């Protein structure tokens, strides 16, 4: 299962 | 940009058995960047059907990939497999010894 | 024994050649169990275990909603480390992603990692104690300044502490014929004379799973690495895996020399002799 967050650098 | 050259390996998924079907292997592993062509070769010739695993890498950010085919081996047939990268001034040829 | 789970990333720019390319992968251990291609047929994640089809509908939806929502995260970096780097809208760059947990026998957590690169080289990772961010170069303090500002580090922390470790322990016990097997090597040696001088004594050990193995050669029970070759663990194709090592002797003297396998499904170490 993959986290569940969005980010950028 | 930092570039690495592959790593090759080709050999059989079982211990080969002539006229018994099998899997002719070629893991290519250490390079950077992703982009890099494989062919296995039969008596020098480009195998048509050829698959192989979803792009990954390694501890060191170095990719890895599996290509594969199914395939009888004979007595007299010669396997190899092919591989170009950025890094190669060629492409380069590794023969496959049934022993390695 | 221990186990991990992984997830790994690449995008790939390719300019006057169309949008980047991206690949996403989730292993468990040595086992793939999930993958989504961009540029594929299906647009979802895809299975790669038969144990992981014992999720439903909601699982599959999600997992593609995340993992659609981290290839356009790559595209967005990969213009903004263009920036970053001063660089030409012309070259083909790279960006990688990983994270996931370790846990030991006991199932509990060991520790946990979320790290990425550009063009092949560290840019930036999260520390061991998950609270702390490694920037690689001058670029990526931008990218800590950021990830500091929005609290990043916490939200990881509580993933690889919590759902990374749950989940990784669902799948061991849904796949346990398979994720929870250990395939001991079966092995060999041959011998092969290189002149009338000296011989290649090779240990093979074939059919083994998981991929951690050490091979290594003694004389006279005493450790060698000289004239010695390892090569790399290899993948068989059916799930199991690969590896020989080598020594070159004088001719006469094969006794002298044995090869030791530890492996995790081997009750005692093998020892082998010509």
């Amino acid at each position: 299962r993959q986290a569940s967050l969005s980010i950028s650098v | 940009m930092i570039q690495r050259t592959p790593k090759i390996q080709v050999y059989s998924r079982h211990p080969a058995e002539n006229g018994k079907s099998n899997f002719l292997n070629c893991y290519v592993s250490g390079f950077h960047p992703s982009d890099i062509e494989v062919d296995l070769l039969k008596n020098g010739e480009r195998i048509e059907k050829v698959e192989h695993s979803d792009l990954s890498f390694s501890k060191d950010w170095s990719f890895y990939l599996l290509y594969y085919t199914e395939f009888t081996p004979t007595e007299k047939d010669e396997y190899a497999c092919r591989v170009n990268h950025v890094t190669l001034s060629q492409p380069k040829i590794v023969k496959w010894d049934r022993d390695m | 024994g221990s186990h991990s789970m992984r997830y790994f990333f690449t995008s790939v720019s390719r300019p006057g050649r169309g949008e980047p390319r991206f690949i996403a992968v989730g292993y468990v251990d040595d086992t793939q169990f999930v993958r989504f291609d961009s540029d594929a047929a299906s647009q979802r994640m895809e299975p790669r275990a038969p144990w992981i089809e014992q999720e439903g509908p909601e699982y599959w939806d999600g997992e593609t909603r995340k993992v659609k929502a981290h290839s356009q995260t790559h595209r967005v970096d990969l213009g903004t480390l263009r920036g970053y780097y001063n660089q030409s809208e012309a070259g083909s760059h790279t960006v990688q992603r990983m994270y996931g947990c370790d846990v030991g026998s006991d199932w509990r957590f060991l520790r946990g990692y979320h790290q990425y690169a550009y063009d092949g080289k560290d840019y930036i990772a999260l520390k061991e104690d998950l609270r702390s961010w490694t920037a690689a170069d001058m670029a990526a303090q931008t990218t800590k300044h950021k990830w500091e500002a929005a609290h990043v580090a916490e939200q990881l922390r509580a993933y690889l502490e919590g759902t990374c470790v749950e989940w990784l322990r669902r799948y061991l016990e849904n796949g346990k014929e398979t994720l929870q097997r250990t395939d001991a090597p079966k092995t060999h040696m041959t011998h092969h004379a290189v002149s009338d001088h000296e011989a290649t004594l090779r240990c093979w050990a074939l059919s083994f799973y998981p991929a951690e193995i050490t091979l290594t050669w003694q004389r006279d029970g005493e450790d060698q690495t000289q004239d010695t070759e390892l090569v790399e663990t290899r993948p068989a194709g059916d799930g199991t895996f690969q590896k020989w090592a080598a020594v070159v002797v004088p001719s006469g003297q094969e006794q002298r020399y044995t090869c030791h396998v530890q492996h995790e499904g081997l009750p005692k170490p093998l020892t082998l002799r010509w």
